[PDB]
């Protein structure tokens, strides 16, 4: 071994693994007890712990607060965010393709090859996507071989930047290597390997930062008011005005407007003039930074209302249908729409069932509306009329006995 | 000399005497593009306006034509000759309050005024300043706990679910029976009759099997015609609305489940003595059986031990009202009111350190 790591070990298994012990040996000495404590319990429950790690940001803030398990994702967290890598490395594991939406079996357990088809309808799902990633989860440093075990046909081949969290830690015989999940994932490349006498897909992939505040309402408020106290005094006097009609109920006239093609066949000045005022407040100052927002979508926006069969997505024949239908397809919305810094459940909006979880890029149109004084409970980011949408995958939870969809999308507009 | 106290609602405007017991003008909240009964009485070449939606005031120059009409009208004062207590929803926009103050001594030269908070005043109506209070109106209906006089605006809920919803859904589902109640004026009756029939089932599901196997629940009707019409189910269909509001399409938690929030976002200290104190105020609490069915709901969520109190005084549709006229009456709140010449010293933002 070189007196300085690679940044990927790639089959050189025996060093990787002998680097990760020392690792792990050092990075002992820098967990307190809880910490260590919040390890051995993963050890012990680990899936149920990292589904915890996946979907506990989605509830009432006063649900998420007062469930026990908060100790242990917070206090695992933060042991492994503590030990950070110095410079880029590369990890592997196994995923479901189901992750990346594709919702078929690349080939069987059983079978040794993939064909052209699979490897072409693999390749067009997950092209120019960006799929969301959280939770805790174990990788290597090392490419699965002759003898790993290797529960899937797709093998993730991650390159992880300076600055990640990595926690090395030792489970019995086996020197381990835990993460969480906190980006995007972009496959830059697929292509077919054999390994010990079995087709494998591995995905070269690679990871986008965006700011995801989750259920920390306000860190996400600090952040908006921050960027945005400026955009509040820099509007010219029409377009604060037209913004403020906007908030104050106007959305709705103005919307429907929008969305029943009143600029066409029925155009109206009035109206014409207010949209081109907001759209001209949300490119006053674009989002500074990659940022997730959320949206607590009606059944409508989907195409369905409250007594429709098909939005019971407690039957999983509905789930499947909803994912024809609308995964990996791109939505355009005419209107302007609102979604939050904050992924937390509210009154408001308690019982809707279809979450849109949107990737915005660094210099979309848009405003942190929240830094206005008079509302900023909605924690409230306004998106430009007309924004398109692709829904890269589609996710399902429970939300006590009622099943709810997380739809992972990127505004590519 | 004497203090006006004026409580302006998304429908009706209650208005009157500090020192009264009761409001001695009640009246629409709405202008006609005239205000009020005339609104209406000439709504030909013109249609009725509502200038404060889910209680917030969204037309200034409607709205000081309604207190054009109050004063000089309703009650028969000069404004200059009156200090006046406003009422204000929960959570109102702090230009807004700017504005109202602005206009009442700019516009209508008032000596003094005050914005109280509409649940604020409701508490202490039933001489409380620790509670937590459902307040539902025609527009709006709001939870806020208050403690030691104090709301707390991060444990503040609102829904825009109210009377209004729940006359329109009544329409709905009397017109599926078989009636047509669709128009402006039918509306109105519509409201008459959920005012005088309507009710809350302690147990929805059972309260849908007994309609269905009996008559028991029927009630009788008299239209202005002298048609005499039924109605059965619809009775407590209608109110139930406020508990599940997916009866009108709405995807948001029910009052008790807003109930419910509201405690769980208050400090875990003072929960017991909001769950001890739930107080309920306005027309849309008026419904029999509604303090029962809180009760009973607020049971099932909160933890087995809790003491549960739900307090509906029978003067309750008036109860913001009433804590207006108890308190512009009293001697420590003198010192309180914002004069003219405050105004004058320091701008409408004056109301933000008096209120
Ligand atoms: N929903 C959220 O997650 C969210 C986030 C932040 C703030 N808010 C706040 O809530 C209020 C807005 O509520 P909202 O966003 O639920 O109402 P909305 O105006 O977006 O939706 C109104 C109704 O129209 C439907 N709709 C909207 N766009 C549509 C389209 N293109 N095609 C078909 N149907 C469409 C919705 O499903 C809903 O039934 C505002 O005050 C806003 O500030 C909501
Ligand atoms: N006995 C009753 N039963 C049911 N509803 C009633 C009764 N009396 C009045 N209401 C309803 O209450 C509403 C009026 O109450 P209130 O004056 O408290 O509301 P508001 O202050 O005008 O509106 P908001 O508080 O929402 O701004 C109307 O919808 C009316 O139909
Ligand atoms: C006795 C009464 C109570 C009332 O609350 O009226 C308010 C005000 C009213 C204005 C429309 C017409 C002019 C009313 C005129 C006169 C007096 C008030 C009527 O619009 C409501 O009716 C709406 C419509 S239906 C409903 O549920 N809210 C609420
Ligand atoms: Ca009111």
């Amino acid at each position: 071994a070189f007196i300085e790591r690679p940044e990927d070990f790639l089959k050189d298994k025996e060093n990787a693994i002998q680097w990760e012990k020392k690792e792990a040996e050092r990075v002992e000495k820098n967990l307190d007890t809880l910490e260590k404590e919040a390890l051995e319990l993963y050890k012990k429950d680990s899936e149920q712990i990292s589904n915890y790690s996946q979907t506990r940001q989605y509830f009432y803030d006063y649900q998420i607060e007062s469930n026990p398990r908060e100790k242990e994702y917070k206090n695992l967290r933060n042991a492994i965010s503590k030990n950070k890598i110095d410079k880029p490395i590369n990890v592997y594991y196994f995923e479901s393709p189901e992750k990346f939406a594709f919702n078929k079996e690349i080939r069987t357990e059983n079978q040794n090859e993939i064909s052209l088809e699979k490897f072409n309808e693999l390749k067009e799902t997950i092209q120019d996507k960006l799929f969301k990633q959280d939770g805790f989860k174990d990788v290597s440093l090392y490419e699965p071989g002759n003898g790993d075990e290797k529960p899937t046909p797709l093998l993730i081949h991650l390159k992880l930047p300076k600055n990640t969290g990595m926690l090395p830690y030792i489970n019995s015989n086996d020197v381990k290597t835990l993460i969480e999940q906190d980006y995007s994932i972009k496959i830059d490349k697929i292509v077919r390997i054999v390994i010990e006498g079995k087709q494998y897909i591995k995905a070269e992939a690679s990871i986008v930062n965006s700011l995801d505040f989750k259920d920390d309402v306000s860190k996400g408020d600090l952040w908006g008011k921050e960027n945005y106290s400026d955009w509040s005094n820099k509007l010219t006097p029409n377009e604060l005005a037209d913004v403020n009609d906007y908030m104050r109920g106007g959305y709705t006239a103005i919307n429907n407007y929008l969305i029943s093609n009143g600029p066409l066949n029925n155009p109206n000045p009035e109206l014409d003039s207010k949209v081109n005022n907001i759209e001209n407040a949300l490119k006053l100052t674009p989002i500074p930074s990659n940022l997730i927002v959320y949206r607590r979508s009606g059944p409508q926006e989907f195409g369905l209302t409250l007594t429709s069969p098909e939005y019971d997505f407690n039957k999983i024949e509905n789930i499947d249908a909803f994912k024809e239908k609308w995964e990996g397809k791109v939505i355009t919305y005419p209107n302007f729409i609102s979604t939050s810094i904050g992924s937390v459940n509210m009154s408001a909006f308690a019982k809707r069932k279809i979450i849109l979880r949107i990737n915005i890029p660094k210099d979309s149109p848009g405003a942190y509306l929240s830094a206005i004084p008079g509302y900023a409970g909605s924690y409230e980011v306004l998106l430009n009329h007309g924004s398109k949408f692709k829904i890269n995958k589609v996710d399902s939870y429970k939300d006590g006995t009622v099943t709810k969809l997380i739809l992972d999308a990127t505004l590519i507009n | 000399t004497t203090a006006l106290v004026c409580d302006n609602g998304s429908g009706l405007v209650k208005a009157g005497f500090a020192g009264d017991d009761a409001p001695r003008a009640v009246f629409p909240s709405i202008v006609g593009r005239y205000v009020g009964d005339e609104a209406q009485s000439k709504r030909g070449i013109l249609t009725l306006k509502y200038p404060i939606e889910h209680g917030i005031i969204t037309n200034w120059d409607d709205m000081e034509k309604i207190w054009h009409h109050t004063f000089y009208n309703e009650l028969r004062v000069a404004p200059e000759e009156h200090p006046t207590l406003l009422t204000e929803a929960p959570l109102n926009p702090k230009a807004n309050r700017e504005k109202m103050t602005q206009i009442m001594f700019e516009t209508f030269n008032v000596p003094a005024m005050y914005v109280a908070i509409q649940a604020v005043l409701s508490l202490y109506a039933s001489g409380r300043t620790t509670g937590i209070v459902l307040d539902s109106g025609d527009g709006v209906t709001h939870n806020v706990p208050i403690y030691e006089g104090y709301a707390l605006p991060h444990a503040i809920m609102r829904l825009d679910l109210a009377g209004r919803d729940l006359t329109d859904y009544l329409m709905k589902i009397l017109t599926e029976r078989g009636y047509s109640f669709v128009t402006t004026a039918e509306r109105e009756i519509v409201r008459d009759i959920k005012e005088k029939l309507c009710y809350v089932a302690l147990d929805f599901e059972n309260e849908m099997a007994t309609a269905a196997s009996s008559s028991s629940l029927e009630k009788s009707y008299e239209l202005p015609d002298g048609q005499v019409i039924t109605i059965g189910n619809e009775r407590f269909r209608c109110p139930e609305t406020l508990f599940q509001p997916s009866f009108i399409g709405m995807e948001s938690a029910g009052i008790h489940e807003t109930t419910y929030n509201s405690i769980m976002k208050c400090d875990i200290d003072i929960r017991k003595d909001l769950y001890a104190n739930n107080v309920m105020s306005g027309g849309t609490t008026m419904y029999p059986g509604i303090a029962d069915r809180m009760q009973k709901e607020i049971t099932a969520l909160a933890p087995s031990t809790m003491k549960i109190k739900i307090i509906a005084p029978p003067e309750r549709k008036y109860s913001v009202w009433i804590g207006g006229s108890i308190l512009a009456s009293l001697s420590t709140f003198q010192q309180m009111w914002i004069t003219k010449q405050e105004y004058d010293e320091a701008g409408p933002s004056i109301v933000h350190r008096k209120c």
